[PDB]
């Protein structure tokens, strides 16, 4: 079951 | 030396690759701001281009639902982007605490987000990194405005002309066309709006996997559903707008303008 989580931004 | 003369630094609000965000006070005016502080010592000329792009894009955008840039200040070793102080915290944290929004609250919320996106698109700006952490509430007082922030990954586009502009964004919110490494433009932002509206209504995302390669497969295939019990009482008009935003084919994906005319937003 999918949890809401903070995620890192990428530039490559 | 305008920043060192006029402003005092207080606590950290966020972090970046070469940067920090801190509350500051313009001392004589008695007014508080959020400063992005970039260390510019031996920055690459490309990274200088990116910094000037963020400042330029931020100066272009004048909208109630977008964080205002007040000043861009170049000192020796440090650059300062001085933005409005927003004290309501990330939309992310509000969604986790309330768990989910009512349809009327989610609609009012996504309506503001789409108006900000519409403005961006009309000014030839693509954000590329919409998500709940990048959307800030204007105050802690319930009913506070949502403000779009962090244009660090934003690009300038010429009308409806698309290209491979590079791989940038956040995994859960990435568009199929970015993951395929195909040309893209404004629609990447409407895909991310679809992901956010889904989170707004049930408080968990439509795409998640421990395995990032499996995550990207799920996204590229538009493999989302509306599980029980959380979707049991959600209207089909809400499912419909999400469907239209989470359309794989970016030409057939609903635009910001079209989304603001969707009955689920406009007929209340
Ligand atoms: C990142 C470059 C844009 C800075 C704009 C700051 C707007 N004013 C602003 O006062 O930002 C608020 C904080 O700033 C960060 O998010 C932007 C924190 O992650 C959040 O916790 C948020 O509460």
């Amino acid at each position: 079951r999918n949890k809401l989580r903070r995620q890192h931004d990428y530039d490559t | 030396t305008r920043f060192t003369e006029e402003y005092q630094l207080f606590e950290e609000l966020g972090k970046g690759a070469f940067s920090v965000v801190r509350r500051c006070v313009k001392v004589l005016a008695g007014q508080e701001y959020a400063a992005k502080i970039i260390n510019t010592k031996k920055l690459s000329a490309r990274d200088h281009q990116k910094l000037e792009r963020e400042a330029r894009i931020c100066r272009l955008l004048k909208h109630p639902n977008i964080v205002r840039l007040h000043d861009s200040i170049s000192e020796e070793g440090h650059h300062y982007l001085i933005f409005d102080l927003v004290t309501g915290g990330e939309l992310f944290e509000d969604i986790v605490a309330r768990e989910y929004y009512s349809e009327a609250d989610a609609s009012h919320c996504i309506q503001q987000i789409l108006e900000a996106v519409l403005h961006c698109h009309q000014m030839g700006v693509v954000h590329r990194n919409l998500k709940p952490e990048n959307l800030l509430l204007a105050s802690k007082l319930k009913g506070a405005a949502v403000k779009l922030a962090d244009f660090g990954l934003a690009i300038e586009v010429e009308g409806e002309q698309q290209a491979w502009f590079g791989f940038a964004g956040t995994p859960g919110y990435l568009s199929p066309e970015v993951l395929r490494k195909d040309p893209y433009g404004k629609p990447v932002d409407l895909w991310a709006c679809g992901v956010i509206l889904y989170i707004l209504l049930v408080g968990y995302p439509p795409f998640w996997d421990e395995d990032q390669h499996r995550l990207y497969k799920q996204i590229k295939a538009g493999a989302y559903d509306f599980p029980s019990p959380e979707w049991d009482t959600v209207t089909p008009e809400a499912k419909d707008l999400i469907n239209k935003m989470l359309t794989i084919n970016p030409s057939k994906r609903i635009t910001a303008a079209e989304a603001l005319k969707h009955p689920w937003i406009s007929h209340r």
